[PDB]
């Protein structure tokens, strides 16, 4: 149980069990899940990547959204590496640079091309 | 004055009137441009999965204007960086220039910047297409298509305004398109009416235009040796030479382009 | 001697200041800086985020000082670069010293350093030889060095020291009246509809670029063309089949607001904190 | 072909491509070909690649113009790309012909398994193999020991793109074949 935002919506943190029926699936819910404000056919993946800039180490895991049945949210590296790299080196000159390394990144990290295989984010409900 | 024609490639409309509206306007109707005083696009940039008609289409758009076509192929540019050759760029432009209308394109913009995987995204033999390009006069209708199976490994300053700054994605050929590759390709071949051409196409799906053509040579080739039998036997050993995963890079690069114009909503008072 | 005057841009009041102080005063009162012993400043240095008018501000500052001015883009500096020609420099700042007085732009001068990435030093030979024509100048000649660069950063420090390119101006994405003006440059010479609102349209394009709302004008422009050029092939299939008021005489609205649709920022957000940061970091010191 | 024992396949497959067009002609213009420019051999050293293109071009009677790896290595050496030409030209006069390089991947070899993958010799050698007439009968036989290395570009329509197995180590050469097979999994397509 959590929160309520006045007009019944519940405040659903990452990883809730939505009531709004999964148009997808591969889930075993029949409902959609919640990240980051959205409602998704499917739980995220997840895999760390690394972010080398001005000697800092960042150990952030980016969050993909692959087999979403609307076809809008699902993930995109040019928009999540530009995402990652302006909260995390925000106002930095020549950025694009990693930029592009990250997109490369999660470009090979998500090419494992087994779609059999799905791993969701270890969140517990549902 | 390539011999290719829309029918050729088929399907790609939204394509087609681009390079329309950049190519035979300009050259068709310049009353309209100096009316509304417009300087035309320089140049165009095609994006997309290799073997999926780039060349083809330009080839197209230089025969729906009747207007002279040169191809600058990727070997032609690494020969040209290799050996430090790159002041022949001006004179190849030259050509473009003296045969005019013209549609110069390059058919591997980045094949330099894949040969070099230290540095930046400058090179000898880009910088010298970019002072082209820049020291050319608009009067003069030379139009520059330069493709790339690499949208983001190319320089920037060449999609900089006043330059290739256009990009458009060439996709993967649909069914319709597809069947159209198809026909065109068994054009000089006899095939017997047995074969659909269009139930292939369908199944087919996801099959580059090079995917298509080797099929076809495949089902012919042994026809050496055209029937339904003979094209299944080749499509047997059909291969798909672009994956959806090399499809994703594609389609989001596209994607968040098309993102970023977000004023449609933009309405006067 | 360029056409552009400061309406193209009709913005940044205190850059025009400082462009008149560095450009105009030596060139239109000899006698205060000889009075006064002010050695006048040698050159400026233009970083901002692309395509926000720092062409424009040469062109604009040369323009009213009615001197000569030529402009040398990062193509020609990288040409010289990759083929070891950087003597060239030289001949360049002949020929500024021929059309004394001169305002010599570099539209690139990060061309190089981005070229070799943001192993060795900051240090090359393009930039060393214009370093060394900036220091052996006659100094009296009226010939204003004016580097623009995207990358301050990466700009090479021995550019940036007293006595060479000392001050460095941030020119920002157009304001509200700057955009208009912009806007105003564009539709210049091009028929557009009275009743289209300009001023509402640089308004709503918080955060445009000089070159976004050029697009903007570009591609409106194209639209009305596609109109036309439509509109007379209707003519056909119409006459000559079943057998005169100009379908569109103007840039009407409806065509500026289906430009709009095509129309993107090309300076993200980020962009403009980098470049915010920069200016903090040098005026914090 | 009696120099080499086995390998019917691979037999089969170079005459298709090779014997065809010079002694039919008129059979392969009827149904309007293009001839394949070339293919490329990969497998263990010393497999009889050498051989089976000599074989191949005794069974045509054409004259076998062999470019073997040092070759190569010493046109990359010193910038001497332009005898690539030179070579072509040599395949060209002999109207028949087959033009076999001993080892394509020998300069990806020395580069190492920093830069890409493209080099001025194999360069040279795409721009004459795209401007080689369909007309005059040269064969282009690359042949390869370590084939994930050799450079994209000539695997390319209109260049080496048939790739030919010519059987710890073994073990790679069989991945690399499955991985030139298993996607090819489309061999179930019915007409109606």
């Amino acid at each position: 149980v959590r929160k309520v935002r006045g007009d019944g919506s519940i405040v659903y943190l990452d990883g809730d069990r939505t009531n709004s029926r999964s148009t997808g699936g591969k889930c075993g819910c029949g409902f959609k899940h919640f990240w980051d404000g959205k409602e998704y056919d499917n739980l995220p993946e997840a895999f760390p990547i690394t972010l080398e800039w001005g000697g800092r180490v960042v150990r952030e895991t980016v969050y993909w959204f692959q087999y979403e049945s609307d076809s809008s949210l699902n993930s995109n590296v040019y928009d999540v590496a530009m995402k990652l790299v302006t909260k995390h080196f925000p106002g930095e000159f020549g950025s694009e640079i990693l930029v592009q390394k990250v997109v490369h990144t999660i470009l090979h990290q998500t090419a494992k091309k087994n779609p059999d295989d799905y791993t969701p984010v270890n969140i517990d409900g549902a | 004055v390539p011999q290719v024609t829309w029918e050729d490639i088929g399907g790609l409309e939204d394509v087609k009137r681009e390079l329309q509206e950049l190519v035979q306007y300009p050259v068709e109707h310049p009353d309209k441009f100096l009316k509304f005083g417009m300087t035309p696009s320089k140049g165009v940039l095609f994006y997309g999965p290799p073997g999926c008609g780039k060349t083809l289409l330009a080839k197209a758009i230089a025969n729906e204007c009747q207007a002279n076509f040169i191809s600058i192929k990727g070997p032609e540019l690494l020969t040209m960086w290799f050996g430090e050759s790159e002041a022949n760029v001006r004179e190849i432009f030259d050509k473009a220039r003296q045969a005019a209308p013209c549609v110069l394109f390059f058919d591997e913009l980045d094949s330099i910047a894949k040969a070099r995987g230290g540095g930046g995204a400058a090179d000898r033999v880009i910088n010298q297409i970019l002072t082209e390009m820049d020291g050319m006069s608009t009067k003069k209708n030379v139009f520059i298509i330069g493709a790339t199976n690499r949208p983001d490994i190319i320089d920037p300053a060449i999609l900089r305004p006043g330059r290739l700054d256009q990009l458009i994605y060439i996709p993967l050929p649909d069914e319709k398109s597809r069947v159209a590759i198809l026909k065109a390709n068994l054009r000089k071949s006899p095939v017997a009416k047995d074969v659909d051409l269009e139930f292939l196409a369908k199944m087919t799906n996801g099959f580059s235009g090079a995917d298509l053509t080797e099929i076809c040579q495949r089902a012919c080739k042994l026809a050496i040796r055209i029937r339904r039998d003979h094209f299944e036997e080749a499509m047997r050993f059909a291969r798909r030479s672009v994956s959806d995963n090399d499809i994703r890079k594609y389609e989001m690069f596209a994607q968040t382009l098309q993102q970023s114009r977000g004023f449609g909503s933009f309405r006067f008072p």
